[PDB]
């Protein structure tokens, strides 16, 4: 995912 | 695709002895080659992988070099194993493309071959058919040609032939040429040969037959 | 250790679809890339395919691209190459291939499969003595095995007396029927004297017909 | 205790260079025990942080080292129709270091690397990678577990799952006895942190220059997590090994997750096939509960004990207020198959800021009372707040609440004295087990042998 | 009997005997009269009033200004503490009580620096406060009337693995890899000093755009520190309320955290923001930790608000219990809500009055009993809650002094948390005699010149  | 010309197709050479077959590509691969080894009758087997690193289980007299697009397999002091194809393989692009091939053959004295020629059976020509067979046995090199006549010339329709690998224990090579003909169209005819060409004799070895006539 | 046992030797006809197999041993399927090789004596080698058996991604030469079909199976351990549509051409030897350590590499092969695509039914040899015409110091016999299919055939001498000093030709394809031929030398002082019969096999037809060679 | 803390030997390297950020000891085929140190920015060929490793000789005056070699070039492989890199730039090789044997295991855990293919990538991240050696024959190998030819368009569409990229492989490190290596790598999984093990004779019979991509089938990764419990977690910031299952045949596995379930810290111990027999949960979140584990036998029980460190716990003091000091765990085996009940003794701090528990080293025996006993950093500690280093004697209940001796920092401010340890082996030969301490930011390492006891 | 049963020596050793004690200096004093008792019982025996040495613990006040009604105007001369200085004398083992009342004034300044999330995750937010300086100040007004606004924004630290290095293309465009476009990375730039001009936020806004970086935790504290520490830099007022609004919809870096991108250098605490308005530290510094964030808040005196969304509201509620003072809020994904939380936060942090100590001697101990809501006495406490700005609350303290301490002279201070004012409290440790300013070293009267004669008696002068 990370930066959402 | 790339192409990977593998020289010599073919080499005659004793034990003890010191081979080096050569692999070219149509563009570099940088060292992105590797050697296989297929024993006669029998599946493949992987000798080097990254130019030059053997693979485990591998003797220690193979060894690979080479770089840009012409490699190189050696193979110093050949053992009665060693005696059977190889082939190089590219994996820098896809896809992966193979060399013609390289068989390693064992070398001796020339000799010439021992034709036999043989006609129909009467079980054959009572079937309809009519088979004249040449066997040409025990020479060497393996180059060699046959040509089949009646009534003194040549015919090259319906001929089968078929050569043997290396014999074990003398090294010497054989051949099986079969014209097949029809009853009728064999009967059309009275004389029927198979000449022989091997670098032994420069005149061709030649063994006939009269059909009606013992 | 690493073995890659392939699936035996199939004999389909033309049009039909196949399907071979590469079931591994000492490892798991899933470590590395699977490769399938095809191999005919003129042609020479031919690289089909590759694939993932981790995660099922492929590639494959433009050749073969619609004719063969690469799959793998991690539960069963085995990997799988399909052909479709099959011709003359597609009768060749398949080998499946994977690395040893380099990712890319070609190091450990299978034992291979022999495909052959042909609408040949099963047909008994005709087997027929060939004798000398009517003289030197040793003589040449011979045995001639015509119209059969499929290979193989074991011929033998004098049901196996008879072994050295014989030379048994390969078998070729004769418009879809298999042709052999095998030949014996001996001295002049054995024949006819001692009897000598040639001995051949066709385990498809279960037939075994043996003919003894006479003279002219 | 009988650590001499008067006659030091200082062993430095190039300024800059963090010589000393890792250590371990090291005996070659004779036993001749020396000192490995890494320094993760020393300059390489092109006067640019790379890091680099050390093999310090044992010389009562210490001294200059010389340079373990390793090979420093960027390389680059074209095959399968892709394009495969290197990137060692600030890679930050002698990270953390680590010896077993006559082999040296030192690890770059910021190697980048990079897999091209037409116009697509697999992206330049961090997989890290571990370069060993066996000094007296020069052999060379490495070891890179998570590199991979996936590009960055395929990890899109399954969701970022088995997200290998940012692995870090070698930001901690340990060996087994039996020779298993064993890497955490703490971004494996995007962030959840994986562990990979494989035996070092593998890795060094499977292992040829230029190849870059190779397989090591004895190797054996850990699984990634469908669960925001291990979100962030950093599993692997520290790894150890021990028994803690009774089965001496098989080896458990101690791992850190200092940010494990929103930052509340935790560590679990594993056997050789990552199935988890017991978590540790941390007191605090931000403590970085984790951040350094040690295994080591201090009651006397024969039974392994675990020791944890959470640098940054805050404890609680007048007036509702909170001093950051660190703190350390001791948690005792309990007999049989049990699990690790609350912790046994309870080590706070008291420098603020002084990040008591950053490292925790096994001594050995120091004062062979029969105990083993362990040692304490606070890199920042001590009333000078230039480092400290405390000892903790054992005993049949655990450990001394209290330190039987303190290491004051011998460099100057921020030399980091403590950042890292290494005990439990007698490196002059003189019948006690010997203390070396790093101070990368003093670019320097200070031995302290261990005398007879005086009392 | 105490003081006589005692048996002292001197006038000193009478009175640290109790506060109830007095001693008698008179020359004509009776044959066998105890020269320390009840000043009652002193008089009874023809003692002269001035010969009585009797120190009473007092409490008087110096400075003792009115509370301000209206914060409002002024050159910051206002009053939330009364009394704001009060003169303090104790004896030994005595105690001596005294109040103080605090107001939580209507009308005060306020600071509000808006510290905004801009990760590419922060997509949707940044429409939603498009006008956001004006919507708020119209509803602020009502609380004060003279506000003031900043603007600072953060990502994360711009190094790998946090951004995205690949390909050139991507260092320009994190988003280059996608469809769109959007700003290159960066730890924490400064956008807009604390300012009156409402319409300077809402255009400084609008030329905002987010960034992209790979892991879902930002390097938000790193900008709440530099936010804290440059002081010129970000504007805040000395007298004004300071609130540091923080605004994410993601986890949160700490320290220690930085160690995967190489940077192991502790947080030291120090401005690091130049004329560029960009954290310079960024790539080379960790994390803070929350003890140091703790450290600098309570120094700047800054209040601290977690604005996050609703999937990190249980996160950061926890962060909030070790930040004490810090408050949180339900950011309505969109952050359409933020107006309304800000009010909510300010009125949750002017809603508590709790008081400090500094520089309490050793001997010196404190009591309190607390006047909170309508005259509502609560014993052993020192704090209120529940409060309204405009309310007002007071406290009951007592000083039991243990013993006499060396030193006569000292000053400690009683303070509100957050507050500017402060009472301080000059002690005053009366435990010696008048008489003993004018004592006869070697008198002829004790031991022929081997004594002192002072207070009536003789003393073994110095050296024996
Ligand atoms: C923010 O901070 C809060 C406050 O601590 C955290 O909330 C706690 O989270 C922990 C972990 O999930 C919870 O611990 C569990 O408690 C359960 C029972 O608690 C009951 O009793 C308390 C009061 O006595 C009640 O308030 C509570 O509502 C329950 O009624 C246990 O069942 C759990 O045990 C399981 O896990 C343990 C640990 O492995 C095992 O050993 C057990 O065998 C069992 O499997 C566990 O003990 C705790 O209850 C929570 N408290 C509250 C008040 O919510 C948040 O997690 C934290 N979150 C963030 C993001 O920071
Ligand atoms: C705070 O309140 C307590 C009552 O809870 C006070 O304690 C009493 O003080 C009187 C003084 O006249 C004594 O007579 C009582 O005996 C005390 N009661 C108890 C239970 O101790 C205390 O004096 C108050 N202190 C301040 C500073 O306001
Ligand atoms: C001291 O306490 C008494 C009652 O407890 C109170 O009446 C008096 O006002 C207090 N002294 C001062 C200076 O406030
Ligand atoms: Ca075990
Ligand atoms: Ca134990
Ligand atoms: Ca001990
Ligand atoms: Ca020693
Ligand atoms: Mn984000
Ligand atoms: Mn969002
Ligand atoms: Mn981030």
């Amino acid at each position: 995912a990370g930066d959402v | 695709d790339i192409l990977m010309t593998q020289s010599p197709s073919s080499m005659s050479v004793s034990l003890g002895d010191t081979v080096s077959i050569t692999c070219h590509a149509s563009q570099g691969i940088s060292s992105n080659i590797g050697w296989l080894q297929q024993k006669p009758g029998k599946s493949f087997m992987g000798l080097i992988y990254y130019g030059t690193n053997l693979v485990d289980g591998v003797p220690s007299r193979f060894s690979g070099s080479g770089s840009g697009a012409d490699y190189s397999l050696t193979i110093s002091s050949l053992d009665s194993e060693d005696f059977a194809d190889y082939y190089c393989v590219q994996y820098a692009q896809l896809p992966y493309t193979f060399g013609g091939g390289t068989k390693l053959e064992i070398k001796r004295a020339d000799a010439a071959p021992t034709v036999s020629i043989f006609p129909p059976s009467s079980e054959q020509l009572t079937s309809g058919g009519a088979s004249v067979v040449c066997f040409l046995n025990n020479f060497y090199p393996k180059d060699i040609n046959v040509k089949w006549k009646i009534d003194g010339s040549e015919r090259q329709n319906g001929v089968l032939n078929s050569w043997t690998d290396q014999d074990s224990k003398d090294s010497t090579y054989s051949m099986s040429s079969t014209l097949t003909l029809t009853k009728d169209e064999y009967e059309r005819h009275n004389s029927y040969t198979c000449e022989a060409t091997h670098k032994t004799s420069t005149s061709p070895i030649v063994k006939s037959f009269n059909r009606n006539e013992c | 250790e690493v073995q890659l046992q392939q699936s035996g030797a199939e004999l389909v006809k033309p049009g039909a679809s196949v399907k071979l197999s590469c079931t591994a041993s000492g490892f798991n399927i899933k470590d590395t890339y699977v490769h399938w090789v095809k191999q005919r004596p003129e042609q020479g080698l031919e690289w089909i395919g590759r694939i993932d058996p981790a995660n099922g991604y492929t590639k494959y030469d433009p050749k073969f691209q619609g004719k063969a079909t690469i799959t793998a199976d991690t539960s069963s351990n085995t990997a799988y190459l399909q052909l479709s549509s099959l011709t003359s051409e597609d009768t060749a030897v398949y080998y499946c291939v994977r690395p040893l350590y380099d990712y890319y590499a070609m190091d450990y092969w299978g034992q291979g499969t022999s495909v052959t695509v042909s609408s040949a039914k099963t047909t008994a040899p005709s087997v027929y003595p060939l004798a000398p015409v009517c003289t030197g110091s040793s003589v040449t016999l011979g045995c001639l095995v015509k119209g059969y299919f499929p290979e193989p055939v074991t011929l033998t001498w004098n049901s196996g007396s008879l072994s050295s000093g014989v030379h048994t030709f390969p078998a070729v394809l004769q418009s879809d029927l298999y042709t052999l031929s095998s030949s014996v030398t001996v001295t002049s002082s054995t024949w006819p004297s001692q009897s000598i019969t040639c001995n051949v096999a066709h385990p498809a037809s279960s037939t075994k017909v043996d003919k003894k060679i006479e003279p002219r | 205790l009988n650590l001499d803390p008067v006659q030091l030997t200082f062993y430095a390297g190039p300024n800059g260079s963090q010589f000393g950020f890792s250590l371990d000891f090291h005996k070659d085929s004779h036993g001749r025990v020396a000192i490995v140190v890494g320094a993760p920015r020393t300059l390489g060929p092109s006067q640019e942080e790379t890091g680099g490793v050390f093999l310090c000789p044992w010389r009562a005056e210490g001294g200059q080292c010389p340079s373990l070699l390793f090979d420093l070039r960027d390389e680059t492989r074209n095959v399968g129709s892709q394009t495969l890199q290197t990137f060692k730039a600030r890679q930050g090789l002698g990270a953390s270091v680590v010896s077993w044997s006559d082999v040296i295991v030192a690890c770059a855990p910021w190697q980048h690397w990079n897999v091209l293919e037409k116009t697509e990538e697999a992206e330049k991240t961090p997989v890290g990678s571990c370069f060993l050696a066996q000094p007296e024959s020069g052999r060379r190998a490495e070891y890179s577990p998570c590199r991979g030819n996936t590009l960055s368009r395929i990890y899109v569409e399954n969701d970022f799952s088995w997200d290998k990229r940012y692995c870090e492989a070698g930001f901690s490190s340990v060996v087994t006895q039996a020779g298993e290596l064993v890497l955490g790598a703490p971004g494996g999984y995007y962030f959840l942190g994986l562990l990979a093990q494989a035996p070092v004779a593998d890795i060094f019979s499977s292992y040829r220059p230029g190849i870059l991509l190779w397989h090591v089938s004895s190797q054996s990764l850990s699984f990634d997590s469908s669960n925001p419990e291990y979100f962030d977690g950093y599993w692997g910031y520290s790894v150890a090994v021990g028994e803690f299952d009774g089965d001496l045949n098989t080896t458990e596995y101690v791992v850190g997750a200092p940010t494990w379930s929103w930052t509340l810290g935790a560590v679990e111990i594993l056997d050789s096939y990552y199935q988890r027999l017991h978590r540790l949960r941390g007191e605090q979140m931000a403590s970085y509960f984790g951040h350094s584990v040690a295994v080591t036998d201090v009651n006397g029980d024969g039974r392994h004990d675990l020791l944890v460190g959470a640098p940054l716990y805050m404890e609680s003091r007048a007036d509702r207020k909170l001093a950051e000091v660190g703190r350390v765990y001791l948690f005792l085996q309990p007999r049989g198959p049990h699990a690790l009940g609350a912790p046994s003794l309870l080590l706070t701090g008291t420098q603020l800021y002084g990040r008591f528990g950053s490292a925790i080293a096994p001594l050995g025996d120091l004062d062979r009372d029969g105990y083993n006993d362990i040692a304490v950093a606070a890199p920042y500690g001590g009333p000078s707040g230039r480092g400290q280093v405390l000892v903790f004697l054992g005993q049949s209940e655990g450990l001394r609440s209290r330190p039987s001796q303190v290491l004051d920092s011998p460099f100057p401010t921020g030399s980091a004295f403590g950042f890292s340890l290494r005990g439990a082996v007698d490196i002059d030969d003189n019948g006690y087990p010997d203390l070396i301490v790093g101070a990368y930011g003093a670019n320097q390492v200070a031995v302290y042998r261990a005398q007879p006891v005086v009392k | 009997n105490i003081c006589t049963t005692r048996g002292v020596s001197s006038c000193q050793q009478c009175l640290a005997v109790s506060p109830m004690c007095a001693w008698c200096s008179d020359e004509a004093l009776p044959l066998g009269s105890p020269r320390c008792d009840l000043k009652e019982n002193l008089l009874k025996d023809n003692c002269a009033p001035e010969s009585i040495e009797f120190p009473v613990s007092e409490a008087r006040v110096l400075e003792d200004r009115p509370l301000s009604d209206k914060g409002s105007g002024d050159s910051s001369q206002v009053t939330q503490v009364s009394p704001q200085r009060i003169a303090l004398r104790l004896r030994p083992d005595d105690s001596k009580n005294f109040s103080i009342q605090v107001r939580q004034v209507e009308d005060y300044p306020v600071d509000i620096y808006y510290l905004m999330d801009l990760s590419y995750s922060m997509k949707d937010d940044l429409w939603s406060i498009q006008n956001l300086g004006t919507k708020l100040a119209t509803q602020m007004r009502k609380l004060t009337s003279n506000l003031r606004i900043g603007f600072g924004a953060f990502v994360d630290k711009p190094v790998s693995p946090y951004m995205y290095i690949s390909p050139p293309e991507a260092l320009e465009n994190p988003c280059y890899d996608m469809k769109t476009t959007c700003l290159p990375m960066f730890g924490y730039k400064h956008v807009l000093t604390l300012t009156d001009q409402v319409t300077r936020f809402n255009e400084e806004v609008k030329k905002q755009s987010v960034s992209r970086n790979r892991d879902a935790p930002e390097g938000g504290f790193d900008a709440i520190m530099q936010a804290t520490v440059c002081d010129e830099k970000i504007g805040w007022r000395n007298d004004a309320s300071h609130l540091l609004v923080f605004t994410t919809d993601a986890k949160t870096h700490i320290a220690l955290d930085g160690r995967l991108a190489g940077i192991v250098q502790p947080n030291d605490g120090q401005c690091h923001v130049g004329s560029d308005n960009h954290y310079s530290a960024s790539t080379t510094m960790d994390y803070p930790s929350l003890g140091l964030m703790t450290e600098k808040l309570s120094q700047k005196n800054i209040n601290l608000i977690f604005a996050v969304t609703e999937n990190v509201v249980n996160l950061y509620q926890n962060y909030s219990e070790l930040i004490p003072g810090t408050t949180v809020g339900v950011l309505s994904m969109d952050s359409s809500n933020v107006l309304q939380l800000i009010v909510d936060a300010y009125g949750k942090i002017r809603s508590k009055v709790e008081l400090e100590v500094r520089d309490l001697p050793e001997e010196l101990s404190l009591s309190f009993n607390a006047t909170c809501l309508n005259n509502e006495v609560i014993p052993g406490l020192k704090s209120c809650m529940g409060l309204k700005i405009g309310d007002t609350v007071s406290f009951s303290i007592e000083a039991k002094v243990r013993g006499c301490p060396q030193e006569k002279e000292k000053s400690f201070t009683i303070k509100p948390v957050g507050f500017k004012d402060s009472l301080i409290v000059q002690v005053t440790f009366d435990c010696d005699c008048a008489c003993q300013a004018q004592a006869e070293p070697n008198s002829h009267r004790c031991n022929n010149g081997n004594g002192t004669f002072e207070c009536g008696v003789c003393r073994c002068g110095p050296g024996w």
